[PDB]
RNA sequence: ACAAUGGAUUCUGGUAUGUUCUAGCGCUUGUACUAAGUCUCAUGUACUAACAUCGAUUGC
RNA sequence: ACGAAUCUCUUUGCCUUUUGGCUUAGAUCAAGUGUAGUAUCUGUUCUUUUCAUGUAACAACUAAUGACCUCAGAGGCUC
């Protein structure tokens, strides 16, 4: 066996319940601070 | 960097670790997100009576259809069900356009030197000469025709 | 401490101290807890429970002889 | 001499036997099953005598 | 919710008698003693000038499912412990009633997070449901070894002399002291007796006590003392041969006494539990033999 | 009548992996005889390199 | 050829231990010797380290155990 399908994914009510870590990303630093508003 | 590295120290790293694709597994993401729609579309043509085990056997006759695919065999399952024969063509077909345009873009590649990975050398030979063949055996029969 | 170099050891007048012997004996009791154990197997063959068999009359024979010394 | 238990392979590892785990108790209903628990407490701890 | 969330939990007697207290807020600060998952430590001094922190060892979701306080771990209501307070509720309603607590790391998580009440938490934190429970409390205050060979023992103890004032002894032997009546109690109650209060500190007198065998002894240093505690003691009873003994008098027990003209020392009541037994089943006959 | 000068190094590499290793007590029942260690060389065997091996001419 | 119940049996219904991904079918279908590394065993060389007859007279031993008594375990005595 060992190898196999998906019968579900991993869904994220079980990543909500967790507690965060805080661990800072490269692509979460801040870029594009200030939005553009249509005329 | 240092930051991340005491605090996985002092927390332990997260366990909602989501893997992003990459060309790593883009082979491997493709097949799941291809096996979840021709699940849904089937078990919505279904009247009732569908449950765990009868969803797993209809997903290897979409398995065993892009090898008939593949060796140019004509996929036809005696007592199969003509609307849920025509899903599995309708996704065999979905599937053979990102097939063969991913040959035809890799080959386009190989010829302009432009960073192909070793393996995809040898995947790109080996998909363009069941295209080869595919053009060949269709040839055959327009003249036998 | 250590004594995995030194044998069970079958001599015993070597070793004059009782203290030390204290931890020698132990090293023996270990071998009869795993072989013990050993001696129950779903399999039961004739003969691993017939060469444990053996070594459990060796054994209960230094037990015989550790007792006569005292 | 008591049996052994499995050594914890893990920190948060789980002993089945100490207790009920994700325990989900029945929904309260309007039909106060209360001597029922009673009867079946006796006959659990019988069982156990 | 981590932006929205509840006051905490504490007592009156934790916050004690002063009216404006500084507490610090930690937003997660600690983690919890019962759920073992991180909270807000709030911690804080009764007065200025103290000398200890008060610290919430518990967080608010497992001080409301037992009804608890965060900081003593005490009853928010009637300010008693959480084993007690099940204990009162079971003598009410007649069954057991208990908050039961996981052994289990994902289990003291998962225990925590539901909204229940556990135990008498259902009974407190309703005042109409804790009151009634009361007025039920005050109904039930209206109601308000043969095969041993022991006789190398009993040589050494007396049975067989009188308690009079004339022999000057130290040791004394105590018999009939029930498996109840803590060494302490023995010693507290000769101690009122003769007004040497504080002995621990002198050491004037040392008392052994078995528990098995119902019997004990207690020595005295500065043997003048022997005679004070022979005089304080006016109850003696009479066996039908003679050989008064005198009466220790615990509250409702009786513990009879003679002197031992010697130190009896450990052991002498015996040397196996086995064998302590039968000296207690030796000396219930003496005893009805004493008295009747 | 020509003065034009790019590079550069680290990491991810067959035993991996897995298990057991309670000494220090939780109350009640139940005087049976003498082989050391390290270093170097040689030979033998086993495993292993996911090592390598054919480049060219003749007197019946 | 219509039994109110039990068991045994036949046929329909149920399938009730009744094939759990991917890609270049994922890839291949091959003699000995030579060299390097580790481990085991044997041989040799070098160095280091472990002790000391008979007779007569005198002294010590066969400290520990049991019992009794005083003091708050020790001291004395006897066997
Ligand atoms: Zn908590
Ligand atoms: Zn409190």
């Amino acid at each position: 066996t060992s190898h196999r399908p998906q019968l579900e994914a991993r869904s994220g009510a079980k990543a909500a319940a967790y507690t965060p870590t805080g661990i800072e990303h490269a692509r979460l630093l801040p870029g594009h601070t200030t939005l553009k508003y249509r005329k | 960097y240092i930051g991340n590295l005491i605090t996985r120290q002092f927390e332990g790293r997260s366990n909602e670790i989501v893997k992003t694709t990459t060309k790593q597994r883009l082979d491997a993401y493709y097949d799941l997100e291809l096996r979840n729609s021709v699940m849904d579309d089937i078990l919505e043509m279904m009247p009732e009576s569908i449950r765990q085990k009868k969803a797993r056997t209809i997903l290897q006759h979409l398995s065993e259809a892009w090898r008939c695919w593949k060796a140019n065999i004509p996929w036809d399952v005696p007592g199969m069900p003509a609307p849920i024969k025509k899903i599995i063509e309708r996704y065999i077909k979905s599937k053979a356009d990102a097939w063969v345009s991913a040959a035809h873009y890799n080959r386009e590649r190989i010829k302009r030197g432009a960073h192909v990975e070793k393996t995809m050398v040898k995947k790109n030979l080996g998909r363009l000469t069941r295209l080869w063949i595919k053009n060949e055996q269709e040839r055959q029969r327009q003249i036998q025709k | 401490k250590d004594y995995s170099r030194y044998q069970r050891p079958r001599n015993v007048s070597k070793v004059k101290s009782i203290k030390e012997a204290n931890e020698w004996k132990r090293q023996v009791s270990k071998e009869i807890k795993q072989k013990s154990t050993r001696i129950y197997d779903p399999s039961l063959n004739e003969m691993q429970i017939a060469e444990l068999n053996d070594e459990l009359n060796n054994l209960f024979k230094e037990w015989k002889r550790w007792q006569w010394h005292i | 001499v008591a049996i052994k238990k499995p050594k914890k392979k893990y920190g948060t590892d789980i002993d089945y036997n100490e207790d009920i785990v994700y325990e989900q108790a029945p929904m309260p209903g309007i039909y106060d099953t209360s001597t029922e628990d009673r009867q079946i407490k006796k006959k659990f701890e019988q069982f156990e005598r | 919710d981590e932006i929205n969330e509840p006051p905490p939990n504490i007592c009156e007697q934790c916050l004690g008698d002063e009216a404006n207290i500084r507490m610090t807020k930690i937003p997660q600060g600690s983690e919890c003693k019962i759920c073992t998952l991180p909270f807000t430590l709030y911690h804080f001094k009764t007065s200025k000038r103290s000398n200890n922190i008060i610290k919430t060892l518990i967080c608010v979701r497992c001080a409301t499912q037992r009804n608890i306080c965060q900081c003593c771990m005490l009853d928010s209501r009637w300010h008693i412990p959480i084993q007690l307070r099940d204990h009162l509720i079971s003598l009410v309603n007649e069954e057991n009633v208990m908050t039961e607590e996981a052994k289990n790391d994902m289990m003291k998580r998962f225990l925590s997070l539901k909204n229940v009440k556990l135990g008498g938490a259902q009974i407190t934190s309703d005042p109409s449901e804790a009151d009634n429970i009361v007025d039920k409390l005050k109904n039930i205050l209206l109601r308000a070894y043969a095969s041993v060979d022991i006789s190398h023992i009993l040589k050494k103890l007396p049975l067989n002399e009188s308690f009079l004032k004339n022999p000057s002894t130290k040791s004394f032997f105590l018999y009939n002291i029930d498996a109840s009546i803590p060494e302490w109690k023995i010693t507290d109650t000769v101690s009122q007796l003769l007004g040497i209060k504080k002995w621990k500190d002198g050491n004037s007198l040392s008392l052994i006590v078995n528990h098995k065998a119902k019997c004990g002894g207690l020595r005295f240093q500065s043997s003048e003392l022997g005679e004070r505690f022979v005089s304080k003691i006016s109850e003696t009873l009479v066996t039908p041969k003679g050989l008064k003994r005198g009466v220790l008098l615990i509250d409702r027990f009786r513990i009879f006494i003679i002197p031992w003209s010697s130190g009896f020392s450990a052991a002498s009541f015996g040397t196996n539990t086995a064998e302590n037994i039968k000296l207690s089943l030796s000396l219930n006959k003496l005893i009805q033999l004493e008295l009747g």
